[PDB]
């Protein structure tokens, strides 16, 4: 419905918004990121390793979504 | 009128080359963010893109090179010392998590664009994630691992007798030029900073092709600080005559934003408007068009450049004011589409130099009638 079988996006904004809605970081997760970061700056491989439900790509995304705020 | 295909991969930006490395894949995420919030998708057919396999990649690259890109990881590098050196990985081209996925993702979109142009699914295909023009047959180079451009042009050559490649990145497009140096079926035109060992150190005006490809390769070497007006004064005449003489049935345009003023690596003084004037001029010829990204190392300016170029390609005048989004703060303090990116540094391209340049280019062009 929002993405066809062949990858044609019927509603690209909905697809994009979906990726933001999945900004479900808990405070334990948030706090672990920070401590692992300042210890190992931008070593997202290492950071992701200490996060049970966060992959290295989600860590990259979180970094950019928050590093101003 | 014109059907515009746009490849939007929500995942292609979620990679990081390493601390200190100027290449930021997340510049693609900012670009998409702005493109969507401006409503430009309403004028385009937007695809979640195909991902390229080793099979696709090895239509140009060597089997062992691609094998190495799959195998090497941040945690196993110690055992790959000789391979890193042989394949030129570890310096400009570091090992980072997700390296192969990123290559597959950007290459796939270039190939799908080529495919859709071949099939006449569209008139213009856009992949801002692609345009990694430095990568060679069996070595990484200049932040580029897989040469998605060459892979894409190979695909175009199935149907197109003559492909014009135009490269606007500040760096010489050496990887593409090398792959096609000996053939007249692809004409490579590159405008770039040349001199004083500025990377990659090639793209001398005397590099014109060899064998049946002699005079089907064109290099325009420039000095520091070229501005809009001077660039336009070369670009438009050169391209116009290239199109007339060569008669391409398809154009591939690499739009590296590192030719903008205030780029982290580049030393040119083009405005976003000036850079967009090149894209719009290529569009005016009404020849099937594959549009790729490339360099661009001031993230905030890169995203805006490619957003503005999207609006041109789609013939939509968007507001100078950036719409609010998750990345709004990246555009401080101006929050504008067209910030001042002037270097305010002296242009090193004297009128004499440019005419000396002009005259050798048109002499070379004479060879194609
Ligand atoms: O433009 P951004 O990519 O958002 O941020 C880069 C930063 O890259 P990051 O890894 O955070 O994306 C960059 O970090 P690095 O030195 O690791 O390339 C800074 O130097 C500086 O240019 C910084 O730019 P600044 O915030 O404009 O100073
Ligand atoms: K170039
Ligand atoms: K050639
Ligand atoms: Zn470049």
């Amino acid at each position: 419905k929002f993405i066809n079988m062949n990858g044609l996006m019927a509603d690209p904004m909905k697809v994009y918004k979906d990726r933001q809605v999945m900004n479900m970081w808990s405070e334990q997760e948030k706090e672990t990121f920070r401590e692992k970061f300042m210890q190992h700056p931008k070593n997202f491989g290492l950071i992701a390793s200490f996060l049970e439900r966060k992959t290295v790509a989600e860590c990259v995304l979180y970094y950019y979504l928050t590093k101003k705020n | 009128a014109k059907t515009v295909a746009y490849f939007y991969d929500p995942d292609v930006g979620n990679f990081h080359y390493g601390a200190g490395h100027p290449m930021k894949p997340h510049r693609l995420a900012l670009t998409h963010s702005l493109v969507l919030h401006y409503g430009l998708y309403k004028k385009m057919i937007v695809f979640k893109p195909y991902q390229a396999s080793q099979h696709d990649m090895c239509r140009f690259h060597s089997e062992d090179y691609i094998d190495f890109l799959q195998r090497v990881s941040p945690t196993n590098m110690q055992g790959f010392t000789k391979s890193l050196n042989a394949f030129n990985v570890g310096d400009d081209c570091p090992v980072f998590p997700g390296l192969f996925e990123f290559c597959s993702r950007y290459t796939g979109a270039s190939l799908q664009g080529a495919t859709q142009l071949n099939n006449k699914i569209c008139d213009i295909a856009i992949n801002w994630a692609g345009g990694l023009h430095h990568a060679k047959k069996f070595e990484a180079s200049g932040f580029c691992y897989v040469n998605d451009i060459v892979i894409g042009i190979l695909e175009l050559l199935k149907y197109h007798p003559r492909v014009l490649y135009i490269d606007i990145d500040i760096h010489h497009g050496d990887g593409v030029q090398e792959a096609f140096y000996l053939t007249d079926r692809v004409m490579t035109v590159s405008f770039h900073k040349y001199g004083n060992y500025f990377f990659p150190g090639t793209g001398d005006m005397y590099e014109v092709g060899a064998e049946s490809g002699r005079y089907y390769c064109l290099n325009v070497p420039l000095r520091d600080g070229i501005d809009d007006q001077s660039y336009k004064h070369l670009f438009q005449p050169v391209i116009n005559q290239v199109v007339d003489f060569y008669q391409p049935t398809c154009i591939v345009l690499q739009c590296g934003a590192d030719s903008l003023g205030c780029d982290r690596l580049g030393c040119f003084n083009l405005s976003i408007r000036g850079h967009g004037e090149c894209v719009e001029y290529v569009k005016s010829f009404n020849i099937p068009l594959l549009v790729l990204g490339g360099g661009g190392y001031t993230v905030r300016n890169v995203a805006r450049c490619w957003t503005y170029e999207t609006s041109l390609l789609v013939e939509e005048a968007i507001s100078e004011e950036l719409p609010y989004s998750e990345y709004f703060e990246y555009f401080a303090p101006d929050f504008t589409l067209h910030p001042d990116v002037s270097t305010r540094i002296e242009n090193q391209n004297s009128r004499q130099y440019l005419d000396q340049i002009r005259q050798t280019i048109f002499e070379n062009l004479k060879m194609l009638n």
